[PDB]
């Protein structure tokens, strides 16, 4: 029912992140997709974020060649968060990744008076 | 303000058992909650970081888990070496934070009954109101046990105070030492034991 | 390891490792850890709403500080300060570096220095017994700390006179009782009193 | 690229069934699944069968949102393969991986074969 | 373990294997020729139709009946000699399977117009001062026996710790010889046996020979 | 017609380490590959059903994949047990199926100098009218060792024969038998009789002898 739930995140942990932050479904998609890691079709299923990246990117083909098949909506976007997530858990490591996530849910859910002089990175 | 209900208190469990504390949030922390392990004369050390993240070493049984208000801590193989006290703290905000109240953590063993020893006053002590008998019970496992001291016939509960150690990482056992202070006028102890057939027996006359 | 004060004359705890983002945290004996407060990169310092007006965290280039501001009987416990792990900045949720504590003890009573005196004899067993002290905790420890094995340290109990009294026993084999020296050192910081006891 | 290359078969592997031998998607999705194995959702992520089966209901409900979302008749049912994802991976977690690809296996030797020389029973 | 015939004469291995009631697994046959590799020879369905490889179409006819399943040679050739395995399916399957793990021992079948002969077994012995430090070894020696299989064993096997077996030489006469020796810690010497029992079944042959010093 | 090519033939690897065979098809058959393990006198050990169906208690060190026409099993611990030959076939249909060439996998050692022992030949075969001597060599490695027969000058002829074990599945090590069978009545013409054994892990060439009559 959650997607992240097992991964040690929740979808409210990705929704602290402003919209604009993601870069674009392209962008995940091409440059950090089939560059790095070009080995997702080995028979293997390595950590579970590369069978689960899998199903995302198969995920937006087959709403994409419906799309195109009538002809739009962006609300459907939520896999750019998808996408960066498992992506950043691969290269960058879990731990790091959501150690971020959560240090950036208590960098909003403060108030900006009271905000330390950084952001999370 | 924020305030962090931890949910076992105290709880037993077995080497190679499992044991579970769970953490619960007044209001959502967001995985911000963190676990950290406390054994007596320490500073806290650091179990889990943020829901599962393991910083550094530490072993492996240790799974943390949990979103939203609620958290839990597994230790899925329970060894000696873990009997302690668990916090978890959790951060609202930069602003709130709230520790748990904290688990205590004893390990299950086999029943053991202690050794008693018998230590006379000092002869440096004997000088200045001496009357220092300190009977010590070695190395037992069950926790409730009680010792009572006889001059000749029965000076129990005459100003008698015990202390009683942590539980140790090896054998997983407790030791107690209780110090009888009178003064220099004028000697048994009897210890009472789960794992005890029969009682008590040490003692020791003055001037031998 | 250990600091007395009266009460109502206040104290100030100074905690060292750079300049990042610390945090104060007091357990008093036998209950657990109280959060205080943090201060961050900046300066800024953030307080929990029992401590707000107790206890004032300042910092400086080289220093954290924690300053306890007419302090009551019930302040005594234990200090412990602990910075945020890499960049952080004061969001950081967790803390794994931890200074060592320092017991601050409020009380009208004097310092008074330890009298130790020896605990002496299948197995066999020895002690020493360190009484009327009352200032702050002790450190017992054996043959210069080359004996860890058989030694158990007592928790201090609270004698009547307002003093404190513990006993550090070992249970050795009782065949190397005729060569083995077995000394103990007991080490009390606040009254200086540091000694050395054979124990036969 | 290929979804069940991990799991030990192929998309080809699937298309050697018949198309009417699949349930639909109601029956696969809203029975089954969900009856069987009620909480998946605990942190745990078990036997990557379950960590597709999650991508593939979410998938499936966000394809029927944009489905819905259009509302001259009568859209296509080719963009329907889930079936042969969900019952894969359910069947797989009902009778074992190693059962139903075995099934995949000896099915893809039945077909493949000229009917005049094909054994008396089919595979299971 | 092994059949000889004279080339030309049909001939029929049956098969059972592990077979208790066992009537339908849609049974296989593989041929193996000394030291090479597997060959597939072909299948039987439950309906008793029988499929064969190509090169076998012709040399081989695959039978079965309800309690077994046969496999013929017709005009067997010296090309023909080989280790003949049976394996059946695992389970319902029946001909649309692609492996089986049951398998059969195996039969060896020589080909050829040669006539049996039994072999004579010496006995290996060491030397006096061979022994020297420790270690001993002794053996049994079986020379001169025509069809391929035999089976050495020692002391009824309840010793199996230092055999080794060699695999048999083919002599320029058209016999076979093969060694089997066994280290043994001298100071045993004295005591214990070491009797090497050779089995050659094609002439019903066996002997026991005792390898003792001089 | 379906025909499995397989790769290395003769393949290496040392205890711990990894060894990777590949399976390669004519015509794909939809993971009907399946995977065997065979050893000297024994019928072939099912591995792998499909690609990955490692069945009936088979070490999960023995991992195939692949799909379409390639194939893979790659044996990721190897242990001395591992020491055998395996078998790649694939089943096109129900009537076309054949082998891999199949690959040879031994184990990697530390180099182990042999034994070796003379054992002049028996009292009971001198009746027999000929006369056989047999030098052993036991338990050595790197298997490539060679043996020469003296009787006072070097005797090179092809009047012997040697015969080599498999590798054990112990120690990981191989046994050599070299019988001379030169010898006659005229056996005794001569005295002394020698092996000289050269090997990798011999510091120089090492001879038994015996004089006969001792």
């Amino acid at each position: 029912i959650d997607p992240y739930k097992e991964f040690g995140a929740t979808v409210e942990l990705l929704s602290f992140l402003p919209s604009d932050f993601f870069p674009s479904v392209r962008d995940l998609l091409d440059t950090a997709a089939a560059l790095y890691r070009d080995a997702l079709e080995s028979p293997e299923h390595a950590s579970p974020h590369h069978t689960a990246l899998r199903q995302a990117i198969l995920c937006w083909g087959d709403l994409m060649t419906l799309a195109t098949w009538v002809g739009n909506t962006n609300v459907g976007l939520k896999f750019r968060q998808l996408l960066w997530f498992h992506i950043s858990a691969l290269t960058f490591g879990r731990e790091t990744v959501l150690e971020y996530l959560v240090s950036f849910g208590v960098w909003i859910r403060t108030p900006p008076a009271y905000r330390p002089p950084n952001a999370p990175i | 303000e924020l305030v962090m209900t931890q949910t076992p208190s105290s709880t037993s469990a077995a080497v190679g058992g499992t044991v579970t504390i769970n953490c619960q949030a007044s209001q959502s922390i967001g995985n911000a909650l963190a676990w950290y392990q406390q054994k007596p004369g320490q500073p806290p050390k650091l179990l889990i970081s943020a829901g599962s993240n393991l910083a550094s070493g530490v072993p492996s049984r240790f799974r943390g888990s949990g979103s939203g208000t609620e958290y839990t801590l597994t230790i899925s193989d329970v060894q000696r070496e873990d009997a302690a006290t668990y916090y978890c703290l959790g951060t609202y905000s930069a602003i709130d934070r709230a520790f748990g109240a904290g688990t205590n953590v004893e390990i299950e063993r086999t029943v053991a009954a202690p050794s008693v020893f018998i230590f006379p006053p000092s002869d440096e002590q004997l000088k200045s109101g001496t009357a220092s008998v300190v009977c010590l019970l070695n190395n037992f496992y069950p926790r409730e046990a009680k010792v009572q001291w006889k001059v000749d016939n029965a000076l129990q509960s005459g100003n008698s105070q015990e202390s009683v150690t942590e539980q140790d990482s090896k054998d997983s056992t407790y030791s107690l030492s209780s110090t009888l202070t009178l003064s220099k006028a004028d000697y048994a102890c009897e210890v009472t034991h789960q794992g005890l057939s029969s009682p008590v027996t040490k003692s020791f006359n003055r001037g031998e | 390891e250990g600091r007395l004060v009266t009460p109502g004359t206040p104290l100030t705890l100074t905690c060292t490792g750079s300049t990042y983002a610390m945090i104060w945290v007091r357990q008093a004996p036998g209950q657990g850890v109280e959060y205080i407060g943090i201060i961050n990169t900046g300066g800024s310092a953030s307080y929990a709403s029992w401590a707000k007006g107790r206890f004032t965290i300042s910092r400086t280039s080289t220093t954290v500080d924690l300053k306890i501001t007419s302090p009551t009987t019930e302040d005594t416990a234990t200090y412990f300060c602990a910075r945020t792990r890499g960049v952080n900045d004061a969001y950081e949720h967790a803390f794994d570096p931890w200074g060592p504590g320092t017991l601050v003890t409020v009380s009208s009573a004097s310092t008074k220095g330890p009298s130790v005196f020896p605990l002496a004899p299948g197995t066999a067993a020895l002690g020493c017994l360190v009484k009327d002290y009352f200032p702050e905790p002790v450190t017992v420890s054996w043959n210069s700390g080359a004996l860890t094995s058989g030694v158990h340290t007592f928790p201090a109990v609270l004698q009547s006179s307002g003093l404190y009294s513990l006993s550090s026993v070992v249970t050795v084999p009782s065949s190397s009782l005729g060569t083995q020296t077995y000394i103990c050192n007991v080490n009390h910081k606040p009254s200086n009193t540091k000694v050395d006891k054979k124990v036969e």
